[PDB]
């Protein structure tokens, strides 16, 4: 099964590892080396995540053990072990499962890599996706490492990983005062401000008023030049966006990292350096 | 504006407060904690006394509290006090050259109260102070006027009428936040309801104001930086008001929130009548007490330094 | 200038393009276009001209009043001491009217200026929305931007119009302050039992996230395909091209399915516009319909269960 | 989301109200996601999904109508497009398997080098002149005050060897920018256009580096009909040729690294 | 309208349509503003004092 | 710029009389208030 | 009249469109930035002293 | 330079400056990584003992 214009693109080659072997397409997907890899992590983890719902906080017969997607949770081991493997039951699952996350995320990127390698397109997507993965490598590896405990990670619970975000947040009082955190936020907002703007314009030029032709880039420019003056540019936005997106994550990564390993006091207070400046 | 990149370095302290992976964790700077302890050390207790001889009220004529004690013990409790309060100005601080019993110098008068004050704490408010207790040092730490004392903060400057907006200024009171920054007076001094977290699922039951919660947040901030910890310490942020979950400390502090009131409402406020100008705030109110006063940025004053135990005169007789 | 279609290596310039001809009644564009080598090294270099009619002028003047009022009071609290002004800027802010006024018009002192500068900022946006509507039809363009901007405005008014007024107190309104407004959202949550359990608030995040996600994909993809002219979406939407012709295959092979060059922009729209949609709601429900989203969740068996390794007593029931 | 409900309230009476609108909007989208491509071609791997179906969850939408501008035709979405051609053989009789390019993959016009037959016309500006044209016609366009001039630089190649020298660059009237480079191949002495996307600069040695194809490949690059304007048809078939290099310019590239 | 004589020359340099819209708008705000800045202070005529309290004879 | 000496001096003149138009109308303004509510 | 001698040559380098427009703005905002700040100041006139509180009288 | 006798051949495969500078960094990141890892707790020569006591004694 291929698209009206797929067949003429399914070329052989452009593989990183053992490509020729797994070099083929299963439905609308691609496999190759990394293709099989990720899968070997998917079920090996996805099922473990289910095994957690099965087992539960204490036991499968317990009253805590539930199957409500909301209440489901897979918390990491205590901070006692630090950088040690805790019993599969007492934190082990999380630890192992997480190792499957990196194997899924990273491979998924690597897989995208050669996938682009075949279409001779740019490696933008993967490189971009890297950040997302990188950000993850911070909320589970980097941070915990400089904190000396794999238990610093976040629980794998649809709603469970929100509390971990509330505590660690208040752990520094009003977590709204974090420099990197603020900055990052701005980006997330700008980004959304960009999408709501980009996507909108396109549809507003290719589907104008009734009895009207498809506008051209000639309009797009003027449009935003008549509401606020300047127009970033066609691909410019596709650049800007990509930027915001990544920047949003980057600055965020920093945001949490600095929180703890590089600062134990309360963020609201950090801003004091600006106050204690010999100028006021 | 700018983004932080590391004013403190790794690996920071760690203290697992809640169940594995609940977010409830304490992270403290290693070095800082060191310096804090070091510079925040007590004073070795004085040598034990004979505890015999005659009684205080026996020989000493003008004694209203330390009577129970003997001479050596009382002479001792007189020494300690001088080293803890005015080790700088000697005994002449709360007395008159010769008149070991005169009550002309205000420093004495208060000292009396302050005495009962302390005792009370150790004798009737043990759920808070525990079997440890507090001494004149805990607050005075060797200074006639406790460094960490407070007063009704005036706020920002007078725009000639619209000045009431007392929530726009980073006061060290609230950990450099932008809250009212003066929760000590309305709470630590008064008794304004701190609770605002609705106890019912749907609306129509709790009339609490949004500003109100900002106020509580205020106080909490201040408290948080007083003991020098993170809310995780007392609670699990997803249950700011569920006690069934929140932390033993949460309650312990509860009592203090009043032990402080007590200390201001029944001891520190009355003495204002005799306290001089430099001891009175702009609003005429006297320097009161706060969690910051004792704790001074340490969950347990002097890191659990048990001083009062070695001083029997510092307990209700 | 690393070329991954990141920075325009070599720029060129042509006579200032005074926009396209507008219809009858629409004032002629104004402003001598400017050129910036640097800025242009990011995207477009030419600047302006800009349109400014009734609605426009009426807007730029309107909201410019609110800003002044705000910045004014800010510099007012600091006792007009710029020194301490640029110092406490973040902290400084125009606080709302005290609860001791409900909705009644307070004196310029106790909350007045806020309200005033508020209505001037409320209409300033509502008016600006029309300003955009006038820039769309004047070019035969559609109103996808207004529709979105509307959605955003919706949530904007939820923070004052529909919710506060529905509560009967100007107290439940965000203040004019960089930092203090952070406390607002900080307090609001605390006041209503933790927005983490608030359904809509979550749904809205899925967008603040999704949004960032998509553009990270799109903005990127278009570039990766910028080689095969993937930036010129317009002529791609009309007559499909090679850019969009591989641009999809990628996603398809990667995630299974995919959409068209046009299609996607539609997803993006609904993934962004729906953000605030789930915003104004999640807040329109809070305070009025619900008061404690935590108990609300567990009420519906949402809130997860955690062992009890730590617990505190309750001096209230005891005493 | 629980299977059984014992609690009722307004908050929840609006939540489902959303999911319905959501489950609906996601479909609205899907429909649109099929205005280019579908129906599929084969059955290599029977459409995968929680619920198979003939052609996806949502039935194909109704053909939209696009009125191009003045002096233009009309486009419909979706549209019944005639089957294309594949200049490659199946690497294996097993479905999904790739198709090996016949002859010189550098010009086999398959995969990386493969490009659809775009309209054999040319894109225009708002008024009607060919949008993308050479500076030899753009009497107004000039190199940004300061930025180094490309016209005159020698276009190097993958292997490193020089392939030719730039004789002019193609600017864009509609959107001020440089989109192509009128390169003058040395071998064939012909004039082929070079796309920005593949065009790299080394202002130090006055060059336009290209890792796409070798210097020799610049020879047989899809020629243009009119040297005073680039046709959309060719335009897309142009920069596509370079793509091949991205995967054919060297046996090592297509070959595995580990 | 005496000085009107020499003032007529302004129309030759500035676009009349501008000074009109700029002002028709400028007054818009000023008006909405004054009643506001005033009603919020000197006399909140609407419901601060006179006439017969809508609260007294009203609420009861 | 954009003009010569002629058109220039003419503008300046009328432009002045219009400026003294203000100062006078504003100074007389201040004075009227100065009498009523004395600042300082 | 003194300086008005050679000050005419000014318009020969400074366009009138410029001055006229900016001037209006400055004098507008500037002015409003006076009744404003000064208003907030003691010599307020709307609700400071007189008219002596009638609100209190008429209201109730 | 014992094994260095036949190890010269490794250069036809590995680029010259490629692994050259590719290691210059490696070293760096390692150095500070180690000055760091060691500093954290084992031996904190900076502040831990003497011949210091400059601030504790000096400041006081
Ligand atoms: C009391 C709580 C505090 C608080 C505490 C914290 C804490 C604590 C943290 C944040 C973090 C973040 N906070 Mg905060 N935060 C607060 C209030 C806010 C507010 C607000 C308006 O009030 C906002 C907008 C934010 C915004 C943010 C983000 C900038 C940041 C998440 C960044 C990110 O992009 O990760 C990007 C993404 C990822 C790491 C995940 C990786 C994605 C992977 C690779 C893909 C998964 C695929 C999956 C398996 C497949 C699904 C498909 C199915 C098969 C169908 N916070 C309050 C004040 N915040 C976090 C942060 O800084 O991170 C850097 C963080 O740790
Ligand atoms: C970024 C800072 C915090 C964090 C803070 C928050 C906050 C705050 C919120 C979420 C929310 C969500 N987070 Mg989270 N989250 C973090 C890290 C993660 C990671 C990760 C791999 O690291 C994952 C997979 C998730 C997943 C999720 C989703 C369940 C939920 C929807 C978000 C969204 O719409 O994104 C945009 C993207 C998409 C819609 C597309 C793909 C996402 C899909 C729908 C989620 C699938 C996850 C699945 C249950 C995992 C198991 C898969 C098995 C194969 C079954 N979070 C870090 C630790 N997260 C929101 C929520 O409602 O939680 C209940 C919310 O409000
Ligand atoms: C401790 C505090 C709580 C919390 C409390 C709140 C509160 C309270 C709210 C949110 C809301 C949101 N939160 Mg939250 N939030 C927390 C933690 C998080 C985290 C996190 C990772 O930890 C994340 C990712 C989020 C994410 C989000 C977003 C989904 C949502 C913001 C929508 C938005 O577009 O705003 C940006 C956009 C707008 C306000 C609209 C724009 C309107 C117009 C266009 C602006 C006018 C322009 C004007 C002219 C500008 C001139 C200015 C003048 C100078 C004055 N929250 C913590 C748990 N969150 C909002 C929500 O939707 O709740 C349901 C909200 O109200
Ligand atoms: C402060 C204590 C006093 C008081 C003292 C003063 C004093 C003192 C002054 C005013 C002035 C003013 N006061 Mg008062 N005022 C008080 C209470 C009030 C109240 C009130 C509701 O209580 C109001 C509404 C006002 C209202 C006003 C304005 C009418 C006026 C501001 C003019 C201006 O800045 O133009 C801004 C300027 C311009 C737009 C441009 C310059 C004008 C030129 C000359 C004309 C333009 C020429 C152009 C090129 C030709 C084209 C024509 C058209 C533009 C198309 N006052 C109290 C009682 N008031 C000022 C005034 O009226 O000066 C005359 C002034 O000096
Ligand atoms: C700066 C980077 C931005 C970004 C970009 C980005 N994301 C991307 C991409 C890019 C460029 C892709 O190419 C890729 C994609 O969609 O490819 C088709 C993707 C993607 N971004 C995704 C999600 C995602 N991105 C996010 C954020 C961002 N993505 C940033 C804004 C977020 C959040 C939290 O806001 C989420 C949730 C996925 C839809 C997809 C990647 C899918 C993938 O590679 O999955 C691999 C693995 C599996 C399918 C199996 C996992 C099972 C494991 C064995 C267990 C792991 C357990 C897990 C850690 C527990 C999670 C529990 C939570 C519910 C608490
Ligand atoms: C309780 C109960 C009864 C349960 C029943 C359970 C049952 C029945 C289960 C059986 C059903 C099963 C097992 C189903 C499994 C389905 C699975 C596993 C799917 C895996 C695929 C997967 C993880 C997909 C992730 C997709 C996600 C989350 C994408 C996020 C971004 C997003 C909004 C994408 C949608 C729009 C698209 C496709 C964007 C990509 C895209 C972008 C970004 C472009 O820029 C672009 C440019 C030019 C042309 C095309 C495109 C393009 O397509
Ligand atoms: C002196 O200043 C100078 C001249 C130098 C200029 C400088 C100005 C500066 C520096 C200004 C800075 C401003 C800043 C930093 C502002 C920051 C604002 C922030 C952070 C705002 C954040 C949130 C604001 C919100 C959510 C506002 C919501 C407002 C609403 C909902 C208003 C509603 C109003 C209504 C409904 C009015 C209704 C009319 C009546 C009341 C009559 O209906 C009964
Ligand atoms: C070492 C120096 C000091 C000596 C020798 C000393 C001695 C004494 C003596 C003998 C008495 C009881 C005498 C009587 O009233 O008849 C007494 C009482 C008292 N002293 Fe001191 N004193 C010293 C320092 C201080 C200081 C620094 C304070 C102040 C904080 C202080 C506060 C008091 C008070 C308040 C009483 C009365 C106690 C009561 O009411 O029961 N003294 N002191
Ligand atoms: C029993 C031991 C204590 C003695 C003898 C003592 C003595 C005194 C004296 C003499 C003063 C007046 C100082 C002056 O201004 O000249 C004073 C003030 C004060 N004391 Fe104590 N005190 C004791 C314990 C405490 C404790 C435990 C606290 C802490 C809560 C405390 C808090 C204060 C405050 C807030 C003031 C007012 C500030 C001031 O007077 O300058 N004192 N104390
Ligand atoms: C900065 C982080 C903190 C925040 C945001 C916070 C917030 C709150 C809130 C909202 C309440 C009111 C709950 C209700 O409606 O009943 C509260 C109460 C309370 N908090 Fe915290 N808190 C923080 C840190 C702390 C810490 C560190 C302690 C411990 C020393 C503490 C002790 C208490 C106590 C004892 C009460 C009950 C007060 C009463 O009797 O009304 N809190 N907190
Ligand atoms: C209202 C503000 C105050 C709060 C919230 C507060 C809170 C607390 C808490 C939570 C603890 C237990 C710490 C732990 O478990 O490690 C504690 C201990 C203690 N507090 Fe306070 N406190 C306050 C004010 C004070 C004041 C004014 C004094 C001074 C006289 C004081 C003296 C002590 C002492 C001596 C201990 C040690 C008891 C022990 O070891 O368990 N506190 N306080
Ligand atoms: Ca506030
Ligand atoms: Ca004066
Ligand atoms: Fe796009």
């Amino acid at each position: 099964a291929m698209l009206s214009f797929e067949k003429k693109y399914r070329v052989r080659g452009g593989t990183l590892i053992g490509g020729d072997l797994f070099d083929f397409w299963v439905g609308p997907f691609y496999v190759g080396f990394f293709g099989v890899v990720g899968f070997c992590f998917t079920l090996l983890g996805v099922l473990l995540i289910v095994w957690g719902a099965t087992i539960g906080p204490t036991g499968p017969t317990s009253d805590l053990q539930t199957y409500n997607l909301w209440r489901i949770s897979i918390a990491p081991p205590d901070l006692s072990y630090g950088l040690r493997m805790a019993p599969l039951t007492e934190g082990g699952l999380w630890q192992i499962i997480t190792i499957c996350a990196a194997g899924a995320f990273i491979s998924w990127a690597l897989r995208e890599v050669e996938i682009c390698r075949k279409l001779g397109i740019g490696f933008h997507v993967p490189f971009a996706f890297s950040f997302a993965i990188g950000a993850y490598l911070v909320l589970v590896f980097v941070r915990p490492l400089l904190m000396g405990a794999w238990g610093h990670g976040f629980p794998y619970g649809i709603l469970s990983h929100l509390d971990w975000v509330s505590n660690v947040g208040y752990q520094f009082l009003h977590f709204h005062y974090n420099p990197a955190h603020m900055l990052a936020i701005s980006f997330f907002f700008t980004n959304c401000l960009a999408l709501s703007m980009h996507g909108s314009l396109i549809l507003s030029v290719t589907n104008p008023q009734k009895g009207e032709p498809v506008k051209t880039s000639e309009h797009e420019n003027t449009f935003f030049r008549d509401i606020v003056g300047y127009s970033i540019g066609a691909l410019a936005i596709h650049r800007l966006g990509l930027f915001l997106a990544l920047s949003a994550a980057f600055w965020s990564a920093v945001c949490i990292l600095i929180s703890g390993p590089f600062w134990t006091r309360g963020w609201p207070e950090w801003w004091n350096w600006w106050l204690e400046l010999p100028l006021w | 504006s700018v983004m932080l990149l590391g004013c403190e370095g790794p690996p920071p302290g760690t203290e697992q407060i809640g169940y594995r992976g609940v977010g409830m964790e304490n992270y403290y700077n290693k070095r800082q904690r060191a310096l804090s302890i070091q510079a925040n050390q007590p004073v070795e207790s004085l040598p034990a006394a004979d505890s015999t001889g005659p009684k205080a009220s026996e020989v000493y004529q003008n004694v209203q509290v330390l009577k129970d004690l003997s001479v050596g013990e009382f002479t001792r409790t007189m020494v300690a006090v001088t080293t803890w309060v005015s080790p700088k100005e000697g005994c002449n601080y709360c007395h008159v050259p010769g008149n070991w019993a005169s009550d002309d110098i205000y420093t004495k008068v208060v000292s009396r109260r302050m005495f009962e004050l302390v005792r009370a704490a150790n004798s009737d408010w043990k759920a808070h102070v525990a079997e440890t207790g507090v001494t004149c040092y805990t607050c005075h730490r060797g200074n006639p006027v406790p460094k960490y004392a407070w007063v009704t903060d005036p706020g920002p400057k007078y725009p000639s009428g619209l000045k009431p907006t007392g929530q726009n200024y980073g006061s060290k009171t609230v950990a450099y936040a932008s809250l009212p920054f003066d929760p000590l007076t309305p709470f630590l001094d008064q008794a304004n309801e701190i609770r605002i977290t609705g106890n019912a699922a749907l609306a129509g039951s709790n009339p609490a104001s949004l500003k109100q919660a900002e106020w509580t947040f205020g106080l909490m901030m201040n408290i948080s930086d007083s003991l020098g910890v993170g809310c995780t310490f007392c609670h699990n942020t997803r249950a700011f008001n569920d006690w069934t979950q929140s932390t033993p400390k949460r309650t312990t502090a509860w009592y203090a929130i009043r032990h402080v009131r007590d200390i201001n409402q029944n001891y520190i406020w009355p003495l204002n009548d005799v306290l001089p100008a430099s001891r009175k705030g702009p609003y005429g109110d006297p320097l009161r007490v706060s969690c910051m006063t004792c704790h001074q940025a340490v969950n347990k004053p002097l890191y659990g330094a048990q001083m009062a135990k070695d001083y029997p005169g510092l307990y209700k007789t | 200038p690393e070329y991954q279609n990141i920075f325009t290596a070599v720029q060129v310039r042509a006579p200032a393009y005074p926009g396209v001809p507008l219809p009858k009644g629409n004032l002629p564009r104004i402003g001598r276009p400017i050129f910036s080598y640097w800025l242009g090294k990011i995207g477009d270099a030419q600047i302006g001209p800009i349109y400014l009619g009734l609605t426009g002028t009426l807007s730029i003047f309107f909201g410019l009043v609110a800003i002044s009022i705000i910045g004014f009071n800010m510099l007012a609290s600091v006792h007009w001491d710029v020194f301490q002004f640029l110092k406490h800027f973040f902290w400084l802010g125009l606080e709302p009217p005290p609860p001791q006024y409900g909705l009644r018009i307070p004196p310029l002192s106790e909350g007045g200026w806020w309200l005033m500068a508020g209505l001037f900022l409320t209409l300033s946006i509502l008016l600006w929305w029309v300003r955009t509507y006038k820039r769309a039809e004047a070019l035969g363009m559609s109103q996808h931007l207004s529709w979105a901007f509307a959605a955003a405005i919706f949530f904007y008014l939820v923070l004052g119009f529909i919710r506060p007024v529905m509560m009967g107190s100007w107290a439940k309104a965000v203040p004019f302050g960089i930092f203090p407004h952070l406390d607002w959202t900080a307090a609001f949550s605390i006041r209503y039992g933790n927005l983490y359990y608030n359904p809509f608030h979550m749904l809205s995040i899925a967008f603040l996230y999704g949004s960032a996600l998509l553009f990270a994909m799109h903005g990127a993809t278009i570039l990766s395909v910028s080689r095969f002219g993937g930036d010129r979406e317009i002529d791609q939407i009309t007559h499909r091209g090679t850019a969009a012709e591989r641009a999809a295959l990628f996603w398809r092979w990667t995630m299974g399915f995919n959409v068209t060059m046009e299609s996607i922009h539609r997803w993006a729209w609904w993934c962004a516009v729906l953000t605030v949609i789930t915003a104004g709601i999640g807040i329109l429900l809070s305070g009025t319909v619900v008061d404690n989203w935590y108990l609300w969740a567990v009420k519906h068996g949402m809130a997860p269960a955690y062992p009890e390794v730590v617990t505190a007593v309750n001096p209230y029931e005891t005493a | 989301s629980a299977g059984i409900t014992h609690y009722i309230d307004a908050a929840q009476i609006t939540i489902w109200a959303f999911w319905l609108f959501f489950f609906g909007l996601i479909i609205y989208l899907r429909r649109e996601d099929k205005r280019e491509g579908y129906p599929l071609d084969s059955d290599r791997t029977e459409r995968s999904g929680g619920r198979v179906k003939v052609v996806g969850f949502p039935d194909l939408p109704d053909p939209k109508t696009f009125v191009l501008p003045h002096n233009g035709g009309t486009v419909v979405a979706p549209r019944v497009e005639a089957p294309v051609a594949v200049n490659a053989t199946p690497f294996s009789p097993a479905p999904g398997s790739p198709l090996v390019p016949n002859g010189d993959p550098m010009l086999s016009g398959f995969g990386p080098a493969a490009s659809p037959d775009r309209p054999k016309h040319c894109d225009l500006t708002f008024e009607g002149l060919p949008k993308i044209v050479p500076m030899r016609v753009a009497k107004e366009f000039s190199i940004a005050e300061g930025d180094p001039d490309p016209r005159g630089m020698t276009v190097v190649g993958l292997d490193g060897e020089v392939a030719g020298t730039v004789s002019d660059v193609w600017v864009d009237r509609s959107e001020p920018q440089i989109r192509y480079l009128e390169v003058e191949v040395a071998a064939n002495k012909k004039k082929v256009l070079l796309p920005i996307g593949f065009s790299r600069f080394d202002k130090k040695a006055r060059k336009v580096k290209v890792d796409a194809i070798k210097a020799a490949h610049f020879a047989n690059v899809p020629t243009l009909s009119n040297p005073d304007q680039v046709t959309l048809y060719e335009e897309d078939k142009v920069c596509a040729y370079y793509a091949g290099g991205k995967l054919y310019a060297t046996a090592e590239r297509a070959g595995p690294l580990l | 309208f005496t000085m009107n004589a020499n003032l007529y020359k302004i129309w030759l340099i500035l676009d009349p349509r501008r000074v009109l819209v700029s002002i028709v708008a400028f007054q818009i705000v000023l008006g909405l503003l004054i009643h506001m800045i005033v009603l919020s202070t000197d006399l909140n005529w609407l419901d601060d004092n006179i006439p017969v309290s809508y609260q007294a004879l009203g609420k009861k | 710029t954009g003009l010569t000496d002629d058109e220039a001096k003419e503008f300046h003149a009328i432009f002045m009389q219009s400026m003294y138009a203000w100062f006078g109308l504003v100074v007389i303004a201040h004075l009227l208030a100065w009498l009523y509510r004395p600042w300082l």
